[PDB]
């Protein structure tokens, strides 16, 4: 027998508290002058904390 | 990633206060004991 997704994305699975967890310091410095830029590669990564 | 200079220059200006054409404070002191006349 068939079955529809039946809100399996939002209802049947309910919800859960989620977040990010620090694991490494990619960049850490200080500067007195113009604005800041930092270009960070997205390769094999999911999220960052700034 | 070329056009590094657009941000390499930014890295350079940071340390652009090397001790040239600049001044620092110099302190002169005194000491007196038991009053004066």
């Amino acid at each position: 027998a068939l079955v529809s997704l039946s809100t399996l994305r939002g209802a049947l699975g309910g919800g859960s508290i989620s977040g990010i967890i620090p694991q490494e310091v990619l960049f850490d410095q200080w500067r007195a002058g113009g604005n800041w830029e930092v270009s960070q590669s997205t390769q094999n990564r999911t999220g960052f904390i700034v | 990633n070329s056009h590094f200079e657009g941000i390499d220059n930014a890295l350079q200006t940071l340390q652009e206060y090397s001790p040239l054409g600049r001044s620092v404070a110099v302190d002169f002191g005194f000491s007196i004991i038991g009053g004066w006349s």
